[PDB]
């Protein structure tokens, strides 16, 4: 990995810094990396894909190296780095995504493709240089063992569900006490409904709780908090939940009462917030605890008094909601995320080639099946593969 | 380490330390100097080497 | 643009690198860069503004050049440097600026003011160094017509459009089926609703299709797929077709049905989702085609049946939405999007300076009219503009 | 500050660049730079922590030079350097908290922590070297008086406000006329609601206001206007003004007319966009202005003229929306945002050692307290911090 | 902990082979490890924690070196040796208790003790050789990020719970059917019953399903299945679910129907197992599925026809059980098993010096809550505690 | 474009001029800018791409220079000058026939085929002379 990553590194280098007039002082070190580069991939064969769709390609590496007498690059002197860094660019976009298409249950994070095993043995560790990358990085601090880091704008760390808990029902379905949920990517929708408005409730309070397990412990993370749940806040028609039948929904949203997120770890409480609406932080923390009541307003308007009547039926049904949104965080593991491509790049390669299932992966790169079981070996594969993509978006893209 | 610093040849630490009066310990066989002159010690003859 | 690029990239470097203390070792190829630079531009005279409201202004270059010998930069390096920075980087921001304000039909990628047409010349190449960000590799790599890529994070690719059609409708607008939709920035969010909740059709199901159809192709694209659009899920009044009246929209949100969301390409089916919510990913393509319909639940509660009657009159229209939010993507042509600022600072440019407008960009540099009709001309122009914006960026 | 900085990235570029196998040339600056880092940290005594639970921690420093190889490095170069490097991060970490955790109400862009004093003698800026970073690059333009910038994706810039104002009321609050709104983050969403809709309103229009202000001018902002507030479109039960009572509020949506937004700066209107929604730009304001207005729609279809009779009761009420979104910005001081973590890192390190409550920052570093009341010495300590913040992030 | 473990050996090879009479070619190599670990040793002092009732013990090492030059050990070496040995292993088990009874929330898997600590340093990394025990092979393998395994005979994966669900029930207690099930350590014994015999099932089947969550994922697992479990194949008087009552089960086994064992990993079926009895090999699983049925017999002969009538009372309830035991299992992470002593050393240690509860184990170190909530946390501080265990009980 | 044109001009040129019986004074700078072109376009590999149903083509040039020393040109030079320019002439068409059936939405003024790219390189702008059309 550290190999592929500086021969990446080096191509992008080349490409970015070998131009025409350029001073030879702007690219001497850069120069005896690509020089260096060159002798240990010299009169070495190479082979990548032979996995789906992915066609067997043979690499050759005889070329030439760069001269250093210059003084200033010229045109051609840029025209034949140009070339090699192409052939080498081309070898290195094959690499990455022979490497992307694979997976092992025993040791995920090793090579799979044999591309990167010829290129993980001693003679080729010269080509080894700055890793700078922050998915390298991680890469080596998880080598050595090393508390790893990884920052996401919008991690989508929740599986995509939509459910809905009556703690109240029956068969008619117009008495109802329970909550409805979407727990999607970064953000949570929460929304308690009564439809009784705790006309005969202990002290006209219903209290509604939400226990969010996330599968990865999220550290450092700032979160949106606002007090109305939009999605759950117009008439719907909801199959049951054994779908036998539907029932109706018939939200008259109020204010939350008694808001309180909890962020825990291991069962223990890490941050509390109280009445506390939007912006806030949740350090370190595994599990989500939103308890909220919905209260009965003791004084009424003619029409908020006509609203809820004192017995059935009620055709106006007592709303409360929540919306929770991290807008970033960090993570010991890899995500999926709204700013970073990994995901897209594997799912992308993998679809173009037609990758059969394999023992580690979801059945087609689906996040939520893989978010929902994020095995130690799943996250092992998925940290190799993510990187690999890395690699790769760093030269053909 | 003496050994290492005579095979380097960098005397920029060793320099830099006795100019500015930092503390260090020069590890290596050495040969040295038996003074028995209790007026050598309170010339601080020693530290002049 | 690789030269005025490499001006404000060894500009920016003599700010940061050349400070007080640091060793020579740290900035000595940064010093010979900037030393090299200096010997270029020397004896130059260049001239820009004169468009708008933007001054006119006058550039000589007589510098001296660097010291070589210390070993820490102290006060006086950093000053006598700094005056020469100072002088540069305006120079460079006013360039920028004149070549921000201008647009050509036929080459509008080659420059435009006569500064940066200057700087084109074989000679200033020896300015040239590093090119590494972003926008400068892809401007060098379509110059070598090798394939570009941009990353952008919620790509301003749709078009604000807030519209309907109606499939089945009355003059009294009382038993409609149709679809509504908003496509704004990298949000799509459409409703099919039916009046009769699919009482009288064929299967009890009502077939609604949604295409969207994008004005570039977004490669490695992930999305977003929710079930229900929260745009289109509340009463309202809209207005009809021509204008002539206004109907009322009561929706009742019933699960869509048999969703599906393709991707296509070029009218080629790239990929395909069915009864898939949450993350997907769209590999390569040019269009989407949603696909999604309204079942009339087969057994009701008596609110529910109460609801929806055997026939009009229509109090509660059953309705079916969906909601795709494009989070990343790569698109070869230049986009705005959320992260980034190039569309601003170009806006923010020709609005302070009252430019005229051009006959490329639409006045004001309207993004939905700018991605509505983005012709390649006009994809030239807005690289052109969006690289030096860029390039300014990383001085001012 | 730079001084740690200067570390930080020394430390950083050390476990970047020395990596088994490299060649020497890859890191002989580098190697030049981490050595002279050694000798001036050589021989010093520094302490860290003593406020809350932060422990109080001794540093010496007694390594010896990285050495050098003929060709490329190896195994045992690299475990040497990295007992090293492990040492100056931890060093360099414990700094940072320290640092972070403390406040003054007078020269609070000064070092606050005792080993952050020491780093700012002059015996080491040696040390310093290039600043790069967007936050050290704004720090030393804001020592030199020169314009500052900081890029944000989605400014966390209106502290949180879920408020509402009644035009015309009364205690059966059955005839309502106002506004309600929500400002949070980034967003602003704002609903004028008439109960009547506007049928003995003065030519049928009914004119709503909303005027945010921004407590830090604003520049380059990209922004997205959407006709309706999907926050205020539903259902609900709103408190009274004093809370002695409860009204109630049931939306019927209708199309916000002779929609404006000023972008102001100062009191003088620098944008105006008039019935444009979408991609908008505001190059520099610190004032929102949403003027809109409900139009009595002249002619109704009878579902939607039985919604809004002559006088009352009004069952339905009519109400447009406004949702603004500032996408990106930039901004001359610090501030949140959805991209950055420095605000959820100040606010960790804080919460983890149980730190005090401070003279300066509100309890538990509470953005919307913050945002609220941010004064020019919240400014420069909340700055100092984020500065920190990054450094430490370079690292940890 | 490799140091540590390098101490251990080398005197538990100094026990086993410095032994009067042998070739001193049996030892040389020994000899010159145990030579060099006094040397490394030689000169350091030492201090063992008093957490709990464990004294505060210094340690100061002077110890001169063995001889070399004897053909044959004699009388003399061996108590010289031995001499030393006594010391050094008094040390080294003091050491491990130390670590045996310290925890870490933050970093569990580094030492805690600051002997280890010490020991841990490049000083002492001389004093490392052979590391061939499983459970260090494990430790420098996962160290290394290497797949490596520990294998159990009896894995005790399984926490205690006796349990039973009434999927039908009433007040009476006199027509349930439902599931017992105990599972404890490497064993699984599942119970489904029908009051009625399932006269009334749809087809004279009643289904019954067992999921058994492993906290952790098994591998190249043996486990035997039996058709019946005879723990719940005897008259019971059981409580209620919620203790108000007692309620009475006597029950008569019949043959489980359809059998179906499945291995899932992910939630995929890697294994399945049907109407197969005796030795089964599940190579990868983390839950187990068990399914079965009660079929009413056909026919039956008249003393079965007496036992199930068409309708209320029933006093013969109809059974059908299994039994899964693991009999070998290989996990990722450790777990008391019935042939290692790991745990039962940890908890002694720390019961015989009264070790106050910290914050990772539960108290009195019970398996079955540590296996219940197996946190990351808790399955690094085992592993470091279990590792210390092992290499103690080379030596006591 | 130039240098295509420039192919396209001498051949024209010399189909026109060397004709048999002339003066050579009437083709000295015509032949000296042949044998220009031949130098330049020697050992230099072609093709012409296989775009809808153009056949794709490969062209190889390793020709003599026309020579120089005849007061008149006789027939034997005509007939040499005649072998060299129908090949010429072929490739020169089918160049032109490749890069008449292609575009490009951006950068649709520059070359398309891969025959006129490697036209525009430095090394063959020695065959450009005349551009009057
Ligand atoms: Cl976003
Ligand atoms: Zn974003
Ligand atoms: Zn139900
Ligand atoms: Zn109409
Ligand atoms: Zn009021
Ligand atoms: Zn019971």
């Amino acid at each position: 990995m550290d190999v592929l990553y500086s021969l990446s590194k080096t191509l992008k280098d080349a490409r970015d810094k070998i131009v025409e007039g350029t001073l030879y002082s702007n690219v001497s070190d850069l120069i005896q990396q690509f020089n260096q580069m060159i002798i240990t991939m010299n009169g070495n064969e190479f082979q990548t894909g032979g996995i789906g769709n992915l066609p067997i390609r043979n690499w050759n590496f005889d070329f030439g190296l760069l001269g250093t007498t210059l003084l200033n690059l010229d045109a051609n002197y840029v025209e034949t780095a140009r070339n090699t860094i192409d052939y080498f660019v081309d070898f290195v976009d094959n690499v990455c995504m022979d490497e992307m298409v694979r997976e092992s249950q025993r040791n995920g994070i090793a090579p799979q493709s044999d591309s990167l095993r010829k290129l993980s043995g001693i003679k080729f560790k010269r080509i080894n240089f700055d890793n700078s990358s922050e998915y390298i990085e991680n890469w080596n601090l998880q080598n050595r063992r090393q508390r790893t880091g990884f920052t996401f704008h919008k991690p989508n760390i929740f599986p995509y569900s939509a459910s809905f808990t009556l703690n109240r029902s029956q068969p008619a379905h117009d008495n109802l006490m329970g909550t409805m949920w979407l727990n999607a990517g970064s953000e949570i929708q929460v929304a308690g409904f009564d439809y009784s408005c705790a006309i005969n409730a202990p002290a006209n309070i219903q209290q509604f709780e939400h226990i969010v397990q996330l599968r990865r412990v999220l550290t450092t993370a700032t979160i949106t908090l606002l007090p109305d749940a939009e999605r759950f806040s117009f008439p719907r028609v909801i199959n049951s939940a054994d779908g036998a039948t539907t029932w109706y929904f018939n939200p008259v949203i109020l204010r939350p009462n008694n808001v309180e997120v909890e962020f825990l770890l291991n069962g223990q409480i890490i941050n509390t917030y109280q009445a506390r609406f939007g912006t806030i932080i949740a350090r370190n923390f595994d599990t989500i605890r939103l308890s909220f009541q919905l209260m009965r307003p003791p004084n009424m308007t003619p029409a908020v008094a006509a609203l809820f009547p004192n017995a059935q039926p009620f055709e106006h049904h007592a709303t409360v909601g929540l919306t929770l949104r991290i807008e970033s965080a960090v993570c010991e593991s890899v995500l999926a995320d709204a700013s970073k491509t990994m995901l897209a790049n594997v799912t992308s390669v993998r679809q173009e080639y037609a990758i059969p299932v394999g023992p580690v992966f979801p059945p087609g790169m689906n996040w939520t099946d893989l978010i929902t079981n994020y095995s130690p070996s799943r996250e092992d594969n998925l940290q190799r593969v993510f990187t690999v993509a890395s690699i790769r978006s760093m030269l053909v893209k | 380490n003496l050994e290492e610093l005579m095979r380097t040849g960098d005397y920029a630490q060793i320099t830099n330390m006795l100019l500015n009066n930092q503390p260090v310990a020069l590890v290596g066989a050495l040969p040295f100097i038996t003074d028995s002159s209790v007026i050598s010690l309170v010339a601080k003859l020693d530290a002049t080497v």
